RNA sequence: GCUCGCUUCG
């Protein structure tokens, strides 16, 4: 007999955004019923769907055949499509509020006592992670005070239990890498992980984002299968928000206000640029101006004025970046690459 | 049906236990976490919320030696109850002497 | 009479359209020294990419105004300057930058970074999840082509467009494509003569 | 004036995106309608719907672009070697010299399971092995390390430490990754190409 | 809106829904949350076996 | 252009095919001079939170 | 339309302090000193009373009656 | 030295220019070498104390010394949500001709607090909409607005033209059920403020309704919250690294709260000192003055929490704190009984 | 004794690239007995240091002086006579890199050990004879005690 | 119910 049962937990269900650019715009997931009225999914899968949670309406299809259900779960599984077929780069990766949280967590300033570290570790012990041992790592500093660094807490995500065969290893350069330290950068931007343990460096978009290769989740996918990468991503998505909320991350009007030295430098640069532009205008209008090759005199003047304005812009941006102090929320989000960049900071 | 115990695996190891507590929130979870973390025989204590929609919390206790991890739970509960009784008595006494000295 | 829930669209008078992601209780909300808990918690990450400093200036001016009982002006190419609202904040005993000492409601411990609190004029939009939620059973079909209808008022089903078919082809799921486009949409049994065709 | 210019630039960007949406939609439709017929057969030859062969082998080599770890290369031998050294550090086995490394590599590569592998990948493996052997030789010549294994400072053996177990693990891992990165027959390669060009 | 493009290559189907999305990090990457109201409407035919 | 709020003083006797009203509308604290010119503060379409 | 009874953020009873506030507006008190005299220390109640528009009488002017 | 830094980390919470440091509670066994932070009931009972500094109607302020942030937050959250009270839930309407919507009217009536003692009632069982004498209360509200028979010719103000045009909550009449009239004396069951404006009427319009109120907690809905603002803050302790005198000392009086820093003329010159650090709100305005940044050290005491509880008037706040502690004790006892039943 | 290395160092610089981190500093130190350079990340908030400070540093395989290498798990609550009683600043890390010196093209005798104490970097560079016993993927204890 | 137009939504 045929029974038209309700949609229950475990049913393979297609989930799609109607504007489709690549094949990853539609994926087969596992349905879990919730009392609310919206389609909820992990934000790490937002990059394939290209969603932004500002009113997006998405479609949800239910196959009516066991063969179709199995084909959807196998071929269009979320764990089996972590990389795009265009260039092999992983699309399902960490996103905003996950890159910044992991970056602030893996900073060298982080030092957690036993209670806070235990809480942050237990924040992920839900679902299938309820049947594994915690494996609290040994503390780094113990004689003056027993403190657990944030890097060990982040590495716990990679290898939660003792019986977990995950042994992650990675050696790459970060966004703010100097180029000469070679794992001894003053900014500590050289990512080095041995045996699923973050030995050096701070996490950012270059290592946790969906930009290109050398991603830790990509390494886990290519070395230990899809399930381990999915579990690591779930642990990250369950750990980073908890620490980000318990620590506090806010932006204010004082985070974007200019300094006195910045104002003086901007004034001097504007004066110099305006003087040089007036000199160029006077040279072109009255007299002979050096004509650049491949263009006329007017185009030469346009190029020179654009060059001077760009000089003013970049010098003001460098002055603002130098005068800015650390822990600045725009600068912090620009360093980790979660959102924004130095150009937006200089403009604002 | 409110508080249920769960062993770490099928081996039924008493060192690592998980207590699932129903119709609770961060209040009692954090209070019991603080009251049992001071127990020297507790290696790992940690409470978490499964999902904000449902009202349940999961606490996990891992001891040092061969403690069943249920005795520290009862110890922390009794210590929290004693602390609550003491603070209640102290607050009542303070309010009473304030009312006395005010008049 | 409808109450805001998960899925309702909200605006903040600065193009920062958003959807209610979670409804936390009052005790879970962080609190300041005065005991004020925020109604709306917005993501800071939306600021750097969009450079909405005007929102911060509006928040500061509104905080200064509700402190001194005034209505500040956000007039284009003018309005109240930042120095005036900063002086109004420092006069009333609050921080001159809006950031205030806040203790976490969950753990009961103070946050390492100050939180930017202030009154913001949020406006609710007509786009509701209750009106946009749609589910389609077998339902009715069209007379000309025996396929589900189009609109929700007509109780229609979703349309697997050409690009969805392209994605299903790229995945190689032949059986799923067959079930979607033939079995579940316009399946029929005709009688064909093997002699004349 | 600055606000007006900024609004002009914003409207220019908006109209550019508005035109781009429709243009790329039409281009994607055309590309998919043209390329949807190709498929990877079981004989490693990409053929059309009518049976005509488009390529005797996809991409000249037959590797999956989705499983491409390197920059248009199947494996990054340096990262794979580092991972093999880190995951399986054998402390009870002595280090290998250049000659011993070359000998064990030539002995392992001549097995039956490596015959079905492509010749280009084997040549790349040989090149990487020769490079790492030259590096080990340069290190041992700089620090005077003797291949007999009787040097007094044993920490000198930790500079470039390699054991035959790690060599076998590295070679087997490379072979398995190359075998699992090939084009699985039956894949709609044409539709994937159309989508990866249109997006 | 012709037969080939509107009724043959791409056509409307039943047993489908459309809803606004909201974030939820407590779910796995291969899982998606479905409302109870839509789940009661979209049905799956299961065959009775042993 | 899609903001929800009061329409006018006769919004109760008015019968339209679709109308959205706010329970407790509040005038903005940071109001532009254009708002005072168009008398938007008499008919707000949002709340200060 | 009408003054809400409870404050949105804190929850202090504010509906009973509306008409008296209007009296303070009928008197010579300004906005700030009136809000201070009403007992609203935190700025949330000040925003609730100050930013509220009294639209109930405008609607009653259109009531059937 | 190192010991001073350890003590500052384990006892004080320092507020920097850009961020706060030493915010996590760390006094736990094994975290510190030279400190035995193991639990001791005797030391806790010795060090802990409660001192009320202000107590009036619907307002309480008291300092607790020796308690931790976890128990303080637990008490605050129990007071905010887990303290049960009485509030309007069911609204039966008979010919509501008011302009105010029926649902909006019911929502406004639900937010009106009730002076009834919640401890004398019980939770209504699942269903049972009829209600019983034990677990419900009835409030009748019947207001018929009509024109004033005697008024001036103009009568521009609505007060002179119409009567009962503003339906205040004082029109609510408690209707006893069963023996509630004998148990509760007259005047006890009534609206708290008695001046809340429910709606405004016009002649011809009438508002007739009955309100069924049942016991409930603030977690289910905010209308059951007894406290308007129940919060706690760490006690500040401003310290001066170096003696500040002269006119700059006056700047201190202008940098911090007016009532914390006091200037005195010990030798004819003004020198500033901390008078009452309680009044300071930590506006962090001292960081603006460049010279005065390195002369002060703003800090918060970790084990000293000033609780401020402003209630809605349902019951005095001391009884509210007592009931919160009793609810926490009841949760602990329920979990202990469950654990004993398991074993 | 599981002491792998022991030497007295003097600090020559505190932050050559500026005050990057509030709690951690990158101290550069030179030894007196040998020409052993040390680039070490230290926590100044709990263990403050100065430019002219001189301290004895010991890298040991185990924290127990009796030779018991049983370090499966560390219990801070356990009280017993250990090596950390004789020192003030004890860290726990793993020697994650051994790199030969590349400045000397020929006849090089200098090596460097990179150890990661939970992300805190320590490069100990010098003669390979002093670095005897250092192996990759080996967990060690650092013990630093300031001298007069 | 068919068609067309406007309008919004991402
Ligand atoms: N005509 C369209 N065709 C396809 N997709 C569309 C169309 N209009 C909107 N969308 C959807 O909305 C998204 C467009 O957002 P995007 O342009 O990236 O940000 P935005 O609208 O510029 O926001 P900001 O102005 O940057 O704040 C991407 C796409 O899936
Ligand atoms: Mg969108
Ligand atoms: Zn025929
Ligand atoms: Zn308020």
């Amino acid at each position: 007999d045929i029974v038209e049962r309700h949609l229950i937990d475990g049913d393979v269900v297609l989930f799609n955004r109607q504007p489709s650019l690549h094949k990853l715009s539609i994926m087969a997931h596992l349905a879990r019923v919730k009392p609310h009225r919206t389609f909820r999914f992990n934000e790490c899968v937002c990059t394939p769907y290209n969603a932004d949670f500002d009113g997006d309406e998405m479609n949800l299809h239910l196959p009516q055949t066991e063969e179709a259900k199995a084909e959807a779960l196998v071929l269009m599984g979320t764990k089996a499509n972590l990389v795009t077929p265009r260039n092999g780069e992983p699309l399902i990766a960490a996103i905003q509020d996950f890159l910044t949280g992991a970056y602030l967590l893996t900073l060298k300033d982080t030092f957690f006592d036993r209670a806070k570290a235990c809480q942050i570790i237990a924040s992920i012990l839900v679902g299938k992670d309820e049947k594994i041992k915690v494996r609290l790592p040994p503390p780094t500093i113990l004689k003056p005070v027993t403190l657990w660094t944030g890097k060990q807490i982040f590495s716990v995500i990679l290898r939660p239990s003792d019986d977990n065969p995950v042994r992650a290893n990675l050696r790459t350069k970060g966004k703010q890498y100097c180029g000469k330290g070679e794992d001894l950068c003053a900014n500590d931007s050289y990512v080095t992980i041995q045996n699923s343990e973050l030995m050096s460096g701070s996490m950012d978009k270059g290592t946790l984002g969906s930009g290109s290769k050398n991603n830790i989740f990509y390494i886990l996918l290519r070395d230990w299968g899809q399930n381990e990468a999915a579990d690591a991503m779930s642990r990250l998505a369950r750990l980073a928000p908890v620490y980000l909320s318990n620590r506090g991350f806010s932006i204010g009007i004082g985070d974007v206000t200019p300094g006195q030295g910045l104002l003086k430098a901007k004034y001097e640069l504007l004066n110099a640029g305006y003087k040089k532009c007036d000199e160029y205008i006077e040279a072109l209008n009255t007299g002979k101006l050096q004509q650049q090759p491949g263009c006329t005199a007017e185009e030469t003047l346009e190029a020179l004025i654009l060059k001077e304005l760009s000089v003013i812009r970049d010098h003001a941006g460098s002055a603002c970046l130098r005068e800015l102090d650390k822990s600045n929320s725009p600068l912090t989000m620009a360093l980790c690459g979660s959102k924004g960049s130095f150009i937006n900071i200089s403009q604002m | 049906k409110t508080a249920l115990e769960m062993v770490q695996a099928a081996g039924t190891d008493r060192h690592c236990v998980t207590f699932v507590l129903h119709e609770e929130d961060h209040t009692l979870g954090n209070s019991l976490r603080y009251m049992i973390m001071k127990n020297p025989e507790v290696e790992f204590c940690g409470y978490t919320t499964t999902h904000p929609s449902e009202s349940k919390i999961n606490l996990r206790i891992q001891t040092r030696g061969t403690l069943p991890a249920v005795e520290p739970f009862q110890r922390g509960l009794n210590e929290l109850m004693n602390v609550c009784q003491h603070v209640l008595d102290k607050f009542e006494a303070s309010i009473k002497d304030y009312k006395d000295q005010k008049a | 009479t409808r109450r805001p829930e998960i899925g309702d669209k909200f605006s903040s008078r600065h193009g920062q359209k958003g959807v209610c992601g979670l409804i936390v209780p009052q005790e879970d909300m962080p609190f300041c020294d005065s005991g004020i808990c925020p109604d709306i918690i917005m993501n800071p990450h939306g600021f750097p990419s969009r450079m909405t400093v005007g929102k911060l200036i509006e928040l500061l001016a509104g905080k200064a105004g509700v402190l001194d009982g005034r209505f500040h002006y956000g007039t284009a190419f003018g309005g109240s300057k930042v120095k005036d609202v900063c002086e109004d904040l420092v006069r009333h005993g609050y921080n001159y930058l809006g950031k205030d000492y806040v203790t976490s409601g969950i753990t009961g411990e103070p946050l390492e970074a100050y939180i930017y609190f202030g009154p913001v004029y949020y406006q609710k939009l007509k786009h509701m999840v209750l009106d946009k939620m749609h589910a389609r059973a077998r339902g009715p079909r069209a007379v000309l082509t025996r396929q589900p209808t189009e609109g929700r008022s007509r109780d229609g089903g979703l349309r697997l467009g050409e690009m969805e078919r392209d994605c299903l082809i790229g995945y190689g799921a032949s059986m799923l494509l067959l079930e979607r486009l033939m079995i579940s949409s316009d399946a029929f049994e005709v009688d064909v003569c093997g002699q004349c065709g | 004036t600055e606000f007006f210019f900024h609004t002009m630039a914003g409207r220019e960007g908006l109209v550019d995106t508005a035109v781009k949406t429709a243009e790329t939609g039409y281009m994607q439709r055309r590309l998919v309608k043209s390329l949807e017929d190709l498929c990877s057969q079981y004989d490693l030859t990409v053929r059309s719907s009518t049976g005509d062969i488009i390529q005797f082998i996809y991409g000249g080599d037959g590797l999956d672009p989705a499983a491409m770890e390197g920059k248009d290369e199947p494996l990054e031998f340096k990262r794979v070697l580092d991972n093999i050294k880190a995951v399986f550090p054998c402390p009870s086995e002595p280090a290998l010299s250049k000659n011993e490394l070359i000998l064990t590599t030539e002995s392992i590569m001549k097995k039956s399971e490596f015959l079905c592998c492509q010749d280009s990948f084997l040549q790349e493996i040989k090149k990487f092995i020769k490079g790492v052997s030259e590096k080990i030789k340069k290190t041992r010549d700089k620090y005077g390390i003797n291949d007999n294994g009787t040097t007094e400072p044993r920490v000198l053996y930790q500079l470039d430490r390699i054991t035959p177990t790690q060599v076998e693990k590295f070679l087997e891992t490379c072979r398995d990754k190359y075998m699992r990165a090939q084009m699985e027959p039956g894949s709609a390669v044409g539709a994937l190409c159309a989508q990866s060009i249109g997006e | 809106q012709g037969r080939f493009r509107g009724n043959l290559s791409g056509k409307r189907v039943d047993f489908s829904g459309r809803t606004v999305i909201s974030p939820d990090p407590n779910l796995r990457i291969d899982e998606v949350a479905v409302p109870v109201h839509v789940a009661k409407i979209l049905t799956f035919p299961e065959k009775v076996n042993k | 252009k899609q903001a929800m709020g009061t329409i006018g003083y006769n919004q109760r006797n008015r019968i339209d095919t679709l109308m959205y009203l706010l329970a407790y509308p509040q005038k903005p604290m940071v109001k532009t001079k254009t708002i005072e010119l168009i008398e938007f503060e008499k008919l707000p379409a949002g709340q200060n939170a | 339309m009408i003054i809400p009874v409870r404050c949105f953020t804190c929850g202090k009873i504010v509906g009973n302090k509306w008409e008296a506030y209007l009296g303070l507006l009928q008197a010579e008190y300004t906005e700030g000193d009136a809000l201070d005299a009403l007992g609203l220390k935190r700025y949330c109640c000040r925003r609730m009373l100050l930013a509220h528009v009294d639209l109930i009488e405008k609607l009653l002017n259109y009531a059937p009656l | 030295a190192a010991s001073q830094a350890v003590e500052e980390m384990r006892s004080r919470v320092v507020l920097g220019e850009f961020g706060v440091r030493n915010v996590h509670t760390t006094d736990f066994p094994g975290n510190y070498s030279g400190y035995d932070d193991a639990w001791d009931q005797d030391r806790f009972e010795k060090n802990f104390r409660v001192d009320v500094v202000h107590m009036d109607e619907n307002s309480l302020e008291f300092d607790m010394v020796g308690i931790d942030a976890a128990i303080a937050n637990a008490f605050r959250r129990i007071l905010l949500a887990e303290v049960p009270t009485m509030a309007v839930e069911k609204v039966l309407v008979y010919n509501n001709t008011s302009i105010v919507q029926d649902e909006i009217l019911a929502h406004r009536l639900g937010l009106i607090p009730i002076h009834a003692d919640p401890r004398l009632f019980e939770y209504r069982n699942q269903g049972d909409e009829e209600g019983t004498e034990i677990d419900t209360l009835q409030f009748r509200l019947q207001v018929r607005c009509t024109r004033n028979p005697h008024a001036a010719k103009d009568s521009s103000d609505p007060n002179e033209l119409y009567v009962n045009h503003k339906v205040y909550t004082r029109h609510m009449t408690w209707i006893p059920l069963g023996n509630q009239a004998d148990l509760f004396p007259e005047g006890t069951i009534r609206p708290v403020h008695d001046d809340i404006l429910i709606a405004q009427l016009r002649p011809g319009q009438e508002i007739d309704l009955l309100m069924h109120c049942v016991k409930g907690i603030g977690k289910d809905h905010a209308k059951f919250s007894p406290v308007a603002t129940a919060s706690y803050r760490l006690l500040p302790d401003i310290t001066l690294l170096e003696p500040v005198e002269g006119e700059a000392a006056e700047e201190l009086s202008r940098c911090f709260s007016p009532g914390v820093i006091e200037v005195q003329e010990v030798q004819g010159k003004k020198v500033a000192r901390v008078a009452n650090p309680r009044l300071d709100t930590f506006s962090r305005e001292i960081f603006r003055n460049e010279k005065l940044k390195k002369v002060v050290r703003l800090a918060r005491v970790r084990d000293h929490y000033i609780f401020s509880v402003e209630s809605t008037g349902v019951l005095p706040p001391d009884v509210l704190v007592s009931e919160a502690i009793k609810v926490l004790m009841g949760k602990c006892r329920r979990f202990l009984d469950e654990l004993d039943a398991v074993q | 004794a599981g002491i792998l290395f022991e030497d007295i160092f003097d600090v020559k610089d505190i932050d050559p690239e500026g005050k990057k981190f509030d709690r951690v500093s990158r101290l550069h130190c030179e030894s007196e007995s040998f020409k052993m350079d040390l680039i070490l990340d230290v926590n100044i908030q709990i263990y403050p240091v100065d430019l002219g400070d001189k301290f004895r540093l010991v890298i040991a395989s185990t924290l127990y002086e009796d030779g018991t290498l049983d370090d499966g798990e560390y219990n801070p609550t356990d009280d017993r006579p250990s090596r950390a009683d004789q020192f003030e600043y004890v860290m726990y890390g793993k020697v994650y890199r051994i790199e030969g010196d590349e400045t000397s093209t020929e006849a090089a005798t200098r090596l460097s050990a990179y150890v990661s104490y939970g992300g805190l970097l320590m490069r100990l560079q010098g003669d390979a004879n002093n670095l005897h016993g250092f192996e990759v993927d080996s967990r060690v204890y650092l013990l630093m005690k300031k001298l007069a």
